[PDB]
C-alpha cells in the first residue's frame, strides 16, 4: 500500500450503567422530564429539569438526585460521595 | 482562587493518572494476545465524561479497518479488565502517525484525515460525493 | 476428622463460588461483546491449582476448532477481568452436549471424544493411525 | 454437518505470576534445586527439595519459603497468609 498507519492515539470515553432508558431514581428515562415534573410544560417557570452528571460518571435527572440528597448522601448505585461535575446531557 | 475549582483540576489530574495507567495496562495486555496486524503501536487513553466535555455530538463516521479493529480490541479489553469502562466511539480527539512512502516519511493525522486517506488507499480518484 | 482438613474443603467451596460468579460475569460481558464464542453455552469453571490436583500431566491434543475458539475467548475474558494470572488448557475434565441428527438427539462427550468426533466430522473413514 | 457442539463445560485452571524461570525468593528456577542446595546431590540424605504451593497459587521451593517464614509471614508477591496446600510440581 501507499499509506499505512503505525501509531494511534485514540481517546476512549466511558460511562457507567446509568440505564439511559430508566432513571435509577425515578424510572422514567435519562431525559424527558421526571416523576415530579411529568408533563413537559407543567408550569415550568424557567428553572431547569436537565440531567446531572457526577464525579462517578453516573447520570440522573437534576430534580431526582437534588431531592435524593435529603434522603441519603452516597450515590445509590455505589458508595461514592456524589458530585455535580456536569449539568445537562 | 481557593479549593472550589482547583479540586476539579485535581480530579482532572487524577483522571490523567487513571488514563495513563489504563494505557500501559492495555499495552501490556496487547503484548499477550497479538491476533491481528492492527495493534502495532497503540497510545490509547481512558477519560471520564464529567471531567472532559463532549466535543460536539460524539461524531460517528467510517473509521479505517485496521484502526477499527484496534478500537474494538481496546473496548473489549477495557470492558473486561475494568468492567464498566464501555469505550464510546468518537473522532474529534487524538492523533496518529501515518507511515508514507525516495524515502519513508511518516505523516501525522489528528484523527480527522484517517478515514479520507484510508478511502484513498482503498481507491484513489475520489471527490466530495465519494 | 477435625476442621484442620475441612478448611481445605471450605476453600474449595469458596473457589466454586468464585468460579460461578466469574461465569455469570463473563456471560454478562459476552452479552455486550463475546465476538469469539463458538461454544453457545460456554459453562467455564475457574479453579485454583492448590485445591484440585493436576489430573496426570495436563493433556493437549487436536481440540475441535469451534471449542478451541470458545476456550480462547473465555480465557481472554478471564485473563482480562481477573488479571495477574495465566490460563492453562487441559482435557481430562468437564463434559459437553453434542447435538446429533429421524430426530435431533443430543449426545454427551466428557471432553474426551470431542476431538475424535470433530475429526470424523471433518472427514469420515479414519483409523487409529489417523 | 452431522455432529455439532452446543454446550461446553470446560474447567479453566489459573496460576499467578510465579515466574517458573526465576524463583521469587532465591532466583534459580521453579525446579532444579535452590541457592542453599545448589548441587543435585549435595549430601541429600533423603529429606526433600521440591516445590511448595500456597493457597494463593504461588509456587516457590519448599526450602526457600520454609526459611522465609522466619523473616516474614506474608507471601512476598502479595499480602496473603501463606498456606501449604500442595507439595511438589
Ligand atoms: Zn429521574
Ligand atoms: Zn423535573
Ligand atoms: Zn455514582
Ligand atoms: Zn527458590
Ligand atoms: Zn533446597
Ligand atoms: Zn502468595
Amino acid at each position: 500500500k501507499r499509506f499505512e498507519v503505525k501509531k494511534w492515539n485514540a481517546v476512549a470515553l466511558w460511562a457507567w450503567d446509568i440505564v439511559v432508558d430508566n432513571c435509577a431514581i425515578c424510572r422514567n428515562h435519562i431525559m424527558d422530564l421526571c416523576i415530579e415534573c411529568q408533563a413537559n410544560q407543567a408550569s415550568a417557570t424557567s428553572e431547569e429539569c436537565t440531567v446531572a452528571w457526577g464525579v462517578c460518571n453516573h447520570a440522573f435527572h437534576f430534580h431526582c438526585i437534588s431531592r435524593w440528597l435529603k434522603t441519603r448522601q452516597v450515590c445509590p448505585l455505589d458508595n461514592r460521595e456524589w458530585e455535580f461535575q456536569k449539568y445537562g446531557h | 482562587c481557593g479549593c472550589q475549582f482547583t479540586s476539579k483540576l485535581e480530579g482532572m489530574f487524577r483522571d490523567m493518572s487513571i488514563s495513563n495507567t489504563t494505557m500501559d495496562e492495555f499495552r501490556q495486555h496487547l503484548q499477550a494476545t497479538g491476533v491481528s496486524l492492527g495493534g502495532v503501536d497503540l497510545t490509547v487513553r481512558v477519560l471520564t465524561t464529567g471531567y472532559w466535555p463532549t466535543q460536539s455530538a460524539t461524531p460517528k463516521c467510517n473509521i479505517p479497518p485496521a484502526p477499527r479493529h484496534a478500537f474494538e480490541i481496546f473496548r473489549r479489553f477495557y470492558l473486561a479488565k475494568h468492567s464498566g469502562r464501555q469505550l464510546t466511539l468518537q473522532h474529534h480527539m487524538g492523533s496518529a502517525d501515518l507511515n508514507a512512502t525516495t524515502r519513508k516519511h511518516i505523516l501525522q493525522v489528528s484523527t480527522f484525515q484517517m478515514t479520507i486517506l484510508m478511502l484513498f488507499n482503498n481507491r484513489e480518484k475520489y471527490t466530495f460525493e465519494e
